[PDB]
DNA sequence: GTATTACATGGTGTGTAATAC
DNA sequence: GTATTACACACCATGTAATAC
């Protein structure tokens, strides 16, 4: 329904970790990645990749697909009005 | 699971135009995240995270579900045809 | 399967060549070829162009690529020692 | 200790242009 | 008119290790 703010999933995770009292360092060791990587993820500087989504789901719940879908909606938001599609024809007959 | 309607005008304001008048200032991002989660999930069960304490609401309004925001306060919604229609912010 | 296969399905059933599809969505035919054959990923920015040409939403197209990425990763990452809070 | 980030690097998407029909 | 692919290139995620608080 056109949500006004679409947050990067890393920033959502960071907020949850604050709410759960879990540090970056503890999160890193649990999910098996370097604190550098966790920092960049949580800051929204880098994407939640498929392989991260597997790890994250195992620690934080829901499915990897869910985590990737958040990242996709986010990627799409940032790309809004950056690609001119006005000249692309919609193949097929009009309903 | 796309969100289609709201009952608590206070949430609709934050989701649609991004205005915090009808929600507590400390809970704005926390609620905005839970809503983005509800709109993104394809099915209940992608909303089953221990922090959410997702449980169905039975006996009265069977088919409605409850997610926790902070301490007592909760977000309540109906689930139908893979979507989430009513959206409310209240207690229990 | 690769989301390439579904696109290829639409193109063949609609009588649209790869070359004309490329020109329509604004990329080189090389790019369409690699996409269709599943050699390269359907990126977010491609998903925007493909939705404009073929319909559905970019989210739909990206979701196919994600399911695919995940299938390739199946049983490759040890999560047995990750604790679920 | 915790978190951040420059740096080097490896992986991968894309256009050009050759090679095919 | 059509498709496929080696090459060069640019971007981005990640690991390492230095560093401010
Ligand atoms: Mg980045
Ligand atoms: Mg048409
Ligand atoms: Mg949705
Ligand atoms: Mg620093
Ligand atoms: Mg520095
Ligand atoms: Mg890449
Ligand atoms: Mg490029
Ligand atoms: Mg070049
Ligand atoms: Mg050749
Ligand atoms: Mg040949
Ligand atoms: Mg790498
Ligand atoms: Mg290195």
């Amino acid at each position: 329904m056109r949500q006004f703010k679409v947050s990067h999933p890393g920033e959502m995770i960071a907020r949850d970790l604050e709410d759960m009292g879990v540090s970056g360092r503890r999160f890193a060791h649990n999910i098996g990645v370097t604190p550098a990587t966790v920092s960049r993820l949580l800051a929204g500087k880098t994407a939640l990749t498929p392989s991260l989504s597997i790890r994250i789901a195992a620690a934080l719940g829901s499915t990897p697909e869910f985590w990737l879908r958040l990242q996709s909606n986010y990627d799409l938001r940032q790309l809004e009005n950056q690609i001119d599609t006005s000249g692309i024809v919609l193949y097929g007959e009009s309903n | 699971m796309m969100i289609k309607s709201f009952k608590h005008k206070g949430l609709k304001l934050l989701f649609e135009k991004g205005v915090t008048s009808g929600v507590p200032a400390q809970d704005v991002d926390r609620i905005n995240d839970r809503l983005q989660a509800i709109d993104t999930a394809t099915e209940i069960g992608e909303l089953n995270r221990q922090i959410y304490k997702l449980h169905p609401l039975k006996g009265d309004r069977e088919g409605y579900w409850s997610i926790t925001v902070r301490a007592n306060w909760r977000i309540t919604f109906q689930f139908i045809n893979g979507d989430a229609y009513i959206l409310n912010y209240e207690d229990y």
